């Protein structure tokens, strides 16, 4: 699987653009697609969402009006245009995979991004900032606001790990699971409220940025980060 | 083809069996130590059906 | 005298609303009886069991009565029950006739789309349009007594040219049109039957210009009469008023005695009524 | 010659015969009778499977007692979800007649055969989001009746052409081909511990395969006419075998003879599936008239009915923890008793 | 006049 | 419903939509049951009714908006009693037997057994049968020297070349049906024949039409 997205450059504040992502390797007719775009210095954000055949589509409260998300699946591709850009979109726009059935990893496979330059809520709170560490075990620990324990009894609560000039991954769905993929050498856990992620026997390859997303309610807020510094 | 059957035959032969009370005494016991957690035997409250 | 009018209005409501009544059950509480001629054949029960238990009482108590005591509601809704209630029977025994020659003239290429789905496609509209059709009748069916204390419900027109035109669309629309659509189908259906035991085929041939004589026997005098009085108004009234028009509407309900007897109380279906 | 090969062959028949008579003290209708019976069980449908579009021929329960496949005719094979009855997937096939499925036990895989004589395995968790087929192991002569996982590496096949076959799904052949029955081949069970397994013929006996060795170790045969379904008791020393004279019949592996027959006057219909409870204190049992039957298996007096189906039942499955029936028939509904 | 019918 | 459960729901609707279309789309086509006798020669007759602008097979023939399915068990150790009943909703069974095997041992009256014995089934009988007579031209080349009359016991006709050998096979092979209710839809092809699907087409039509007289109360 692999994903190619094209577009960004410089654009003077109030015109227009479209990104084009080009999906080559799976069935594109079946995975509902995201946008996850990221500051220059900032944590990830949600922008919008289409479903699998455009049935169903969400943006962000400070997106809503001004983008418009399609996609083509003859072609394999995924469309935002974006109108009236303002001078805080100067961000690397991700482009996220998912797909929803009981038993599956939504969030799975980032591709690459393009990166811009214009010239309620649950919040969630990483209050680690900076954690320093090899062959040592660290832990990270993320708050919620509400309760995200369902009725179901499904908690939705994800882990992404990005490394230093890389696309995030998947580390752990509902806050249990563990991607595939991933090395045995990462569990979580947690109870309502609180929950933790506990790395053993740390490498190389692994410093990074860590955050917690909720899947609970489509504003899809992030997390704020926690650097492993050597 | 006639050797295979009464070779077959002599291996089934020389076999062990047991008593058959022994086996039904058994067939019973498990049938009594495991029936507290018989969902159609003895069905549960709709407070842990998750149907 | 009389006996005879009231005898066979009694005979034919009786057994109008009894035969619907079974068809209505039977074909509703029967669960393997789901064809695609079926929904149509409870379709036109349904629409006959209304015109009998609708029609017949408020025509033959007033046309004796000499008068209408059964007020302007009453007579308003009863005059748009009637009006659908027609359409609805001719509508679907056109139906049945076009879903007939389409099933037995080309039945490979009416595998492809007839399925109960498109029956009741075909039910609903149907029912929307003869709803949709007969509306024109409540707008005027005031009851205007005239003398002393006649008040005769009639369906005064609002204007002339509307009594004229009215009566004439619904002569050709709903009696030369679905008359002729008949005769055609079931004309073309005896042609691919004769093409290719023999009596099994004649019998068929022979219950389809029964159905096609039937249908004209039975709606012609009415809607003759209805044009004859729109036309020249109070001549009709001088010249049919109190015997001879009960009887020919009588023979127009004759058609609910007709359609489940023809079409489902023969055929061997009754065994599943009787295992019912 | 041949003379003396049958002549002993007799003999040996007659004195196993004469041996399995000798160890038969007393038969189970007497030991419970100082058991209280269980009453009369009724069930209700809790939910009810539709989106099939022909007959439903197989079915099989996940182990995590929630999901379901079903294979019809129409050339689908639907995983439902069915606690919530969503559709997971809906892989299509290529030969449309099916007459077998089963889901793996770790719940990557699924696989189905018909009378194309292939056994076909799906890999649902994959990447890629699709659903292809992993393995295409072929060999068999005739239909393939049933089709069981023991492993995600490993599977037991029964096929009409009176053999059984175990396939190591990653080479794709044969590592052990059960032969000694008759007839064809129309069922067949493992042992909660997989390292044995029954197989129902159709000529009127049931046998007991050893996996690791590869022979036959015992042959039963009490019935009157082909077995149709079978099932192990949940201990694992007893099974079920549902025939067409309309009687099942449950033996013990250790007497190596039969214990019970479970049949009454009314029903003359064959029986398509059987299967246990979680104790193994009840036997559900599908029949042709559409409707199911819970027979007791300690008393053999029926004690219950699950008629809610129009046509014939053809697949008939209890969850791991107890806690449903799955029962599916020939109008494409398969519907979730509890 | 006449009592005058109403159609069917 | 979480933020989960909608996105499941909305992809099974999107699973049964398309069930419903591939459901809609198989229903158009129809299926035919090929069942030949041993050495009865499928083989180039399959052949002749591809090439001419036509375990288990499944042959397609697109016609005139129709599309059948010649379905041909061609290997089967199965004794035809446990699968049969999955082709219990055909149209119509496609029996081919042979004239020239009225010799060989005899061979035919096995050929009258599976018929008889096929046509008996409770699932075929909403479909009809379609004899079809291959080896014609062998029958008229082998017929001399011949003497039909000592294999078959009857055979009140000519002792010659004549046309009782290809209407007393066909009498012989229509009296093993149950009378009344099913039409035997009869052919006489040869090895180089070319209207066996015009044949096939026509008889398919005319059972649709006899089962839609049926079904439509027309009669």
């Amino acid at each position: 699987v692999q994903l190619v997205e094209s577009g960004g450059g410089l654009v003077q504040p109030g015109g227009s653009r479209k990104l084009s992502c080009s999906a080559s390797g799976f069935a594109f007719s079946s995975f509902g697609m995201h946008w996850v775009r990221q500051a220059p210095e900032k944590g990830l954000e949600w922008v919008a969402y289409i479903s699998s055949g455009s049935g169903t589509i969400y943006y962000a409260d400070t997106v809503k009006g001004r983008f418009t998300i399609s996609r083509d699946d003859p072609k394999n591709t995924l469309f935002l245009q974006m109108t009236s850009l303002r001078s805080e979109d100067t961000a690397m726009y991700y482009c996220v995979r998912s797909i929803y059935y009981y038993g599956s990893s939504p969030f799975d496979f980032w591709g690459q991004g393009t990166t811009l330059t214009v010239s309620s809520d649950i919040v969630m709170t990483q209050a680690t900032s900076s954690v320093p560490v090899p062959g040592e075990s660290v832990s990270i620990s993320c708050r919620s606001s509400k309760s995200l324990l369902h009725s179901n009894g499904n908690t939705y609560l994800y882990w992404f790990l990005q490394r230093p000039g890389q696309s995030p991954q998947l580390l752990i769905y509902r806050m249990s699971n563990l991607a595939s993929g991933v090395p045995d050498r990462f569990s979580g856990s947690g109870s309502g409220t609180a929950f933790t992620l506990t790395i053993s026997r740390l490498e190389a390859e692994d410093v990074g940025v860590y955050y917690c997303m909720q899947h609970l309610e489509y504003p899809l807020t992030f997390g704020a980060g926690t650097k492993l510094e050597l | 083809q006639a050797r295979k059957l009464v070779e077959q035959l002599k291996m089934e032969a020389n076999i062990d069996r047991i008593k058959v009370s022994k086996a039904a005494a058994d067939l019973m016991a498990y049938c009594e130590a495991h029936a507290k957690e018989d969902p159609l035997l003895t069905p549960v409250p709709a407070s842990e059906n998750p149907f | 005298e009389l006996a005879i009018r009231i005898t066979l209005y009694a005979v034919i409501f009786l057994m109008s609303v009894g035969g619907n009544m079974l068809i209505i059950v039977v074909l509703g509480l029967s669960r393997r009886l789901r064809t695609v001629t079926n929904a149509f054949l409870l379709s036109l029960a349904v629409s006959d069991l209304l015109l009998a238990v609708a029609c017949m009482p408020f025509t033959l108590l007033p046309n004796l009565m000499g008068t209408f005591i059964f007020g302007t509601v009453i007579c308003k809704a009863v005059s748009y029950l009637m009006g659908v209630s027609v359409s609805v029977s001719t509508l679907s025994l056109v139906a049945i006739a076009l879903e007939r020659y389409s099933a037995i003239c080309r039945p490979l290429q009416a595998r492809v789309w007839q399925t109960r789905s498109h029956a009741a496609r075909v039910i609903v509209a149907t029912w929307l349009l003869s709803g949709l059709l007969m509306v024109p009748y409540p707008v005027y069916t005031v009851v205007q007594p005239v003398g002393p204390r006649v008040l005769q419900c009639v369906h005064r027109w609002p204007s002339a040219r509307v009594r004229q035109t009215w009566s004439v669309l619904l002569l050709l629309l709903l009696f030369f049109i679905p008359g002729v659509v008949m005769a055609v189908a079931y004309g073309l259906i005896s042609r691919e039957l004769y093409l290719g035991k023999l009596l099994a085929k004649k019998r068929v041939v022979r219950m389809l210009l029964v159905i096609v004589v039937l249908f004209f026997l039975c709606w012609l005098p009415v809607y003759s009469a209805n044009t004859w009085r729109a036309f020249d108004g109070p001549g009709a009234h001088r010249a049919l008023s109190g015997a001879p028009i009960s009887f020919i509407h009588l023979l127009s309900y004759a058609s609910a005695c007709v359609n489940p007897l023809v079409y489902c109380f023969m055929h061997r279906r009754f065994r599943q009524a009787c295992l019912e | 010659e041949l003379d003396q090969l049958r002549q002993e062959a007799e003999q040996l028949k007659n004195q196993i015969r004469d041996a399995r008579k000798a160890c038969a003290d007393a038969t189970l209708s007497q030991i419970t009778n100082n058991i209280d019976p269980v009453g009369r069980i009724q069930m209700r449908t809790r939910r009810t499977l539709r989106g099939h579009l022909a007959k439903i021929y197989a079915m099989h329960w996940g182990t995590d007692s929630r999901l379901l496949v079903s294979a019809s005719q129409d050339g689908k094979l639907i995983i439902w979800d069915s606690y919530t009855t969503n559709k997971v997937h809906a892989i299509p096939l290529r030969s449309s007649w099916v007459m077998t499925c089963a889901y793996a036990p770790s719940g990557n895989y699924v696989a189905c055969g018909g009378l194309d004589n292939i056994c076909s395995i799906y890999n649902l968790k994959t990447r890629e989001g699709n659903v292809r087929v992993s393995r295409e192991l072929a060999g068999h002569t005739g239909y393939l009746s049933c089709c069981r996982f023991l492993d995600d590496n490993q599977i037991v096949t029964s096929s009409g052409d009176t053999t059984c076959a175990l396939w190591d799904i990653e080479t794709g052949q044969q590592t052990t081909t059960f032969t000694g029955h008759t007839g064809d081949v129309m069922s067949l069970s493992l042992a909660p511990d997989t390292r044995l397994f029954v197989s129902g013929a159709c000529d009127a006996s049931a046998k007991l395969w050893d996996v690791r060795e590869g022979m036959c170790r015992q042959t039963f045969t009490g019935h009157e006419s082909d077995i149709n379904a079978i099932c192990f008791f949940p201990n694992g020393n007893a099974f079920a075998t549902g025939s067409d004279d309309a009687t099942c019949r449950l033996f013990d592996l250790r007497a190596d003879q039969e214990l019970m027959t479970y049949s009454h006057d009314n029903i003359i219909c064959g029986i398509t599936s059987v299967s246990f409870s979680k104790s193994g204190r009840l036997l559900l049992a599908g029949y042709d008239d559409f409707n199911c039957n819970v027979w007791d298996a300690l008393k053999a007096d029926r004690a219950g009915v699950l008629a809610g189906h129009d046509n014939r039942v053809s697949c008939l499955g209890v969850t791991d923890d107890g806690m449903a029936v799955a029962t599916g028939s020939w109008d494409s509904f398969l519907k979730i008793w509890n | 006049e006449a009592y005058g019918w109403m159609d069917f | 419903l979480s933020a989960e459960d909608k996105a499941a729901v909305e992809r099974s609707k999107m699973i049964d939509r398309n069930l419903r279309e591939d459901g809609e789309k198989a229903r158009r086509e129809l299926k035919l049951l090929l069942l030949g006798t041993g050495e009865s020669g499928k083989s180039t007759f399959i052949k002749q009714m591809r090439i001419i602008h036509g375990g288990i097979i499944e042959y397609p023939f697109d016609l005139q908006s129709v599309i059948f399915r010649m379905v041909d068990v061609g290997g089967q150790r199965s004794e035809r009693r446990k699968w049969i009943h999955c082709f219990e909703n055909v149209t119509s069974i496609m029996f081919l037997v042979a004239l020239s095997e009225y010799d060989q041992v005899n061979r035919m009256e096995e050929s009258k057994a599976l018929f008889r014995t096929i046509i008996t089934y409770p699932w075929f009988q909403n479909s009809s049968v379609i004899l079809f007579l291959n080896k014609k031209d062998l029958l008229e080349e082998k017929i001399m020297y011949s003497h039909l009359v000592d294999y078959f016991p009857e055979y009140d006709g000519p002792q010659r070349d004549a046309q009782a050998a290809r209407e007393f096979i066909l009498k012989m092979f229509v009296d093993l049906n149950p009378d009344s209710d099913k039409i035997i839809y009869s052919h006489f092809t040869c090895a180089t024949d070319t209207e066996n699907i015009r044949f096939v087409f026509a008889a398919v039509k005319d059972t649709i039409l006899q089962l839609n007289l049926k079904e439509y109360n027309l009669v």
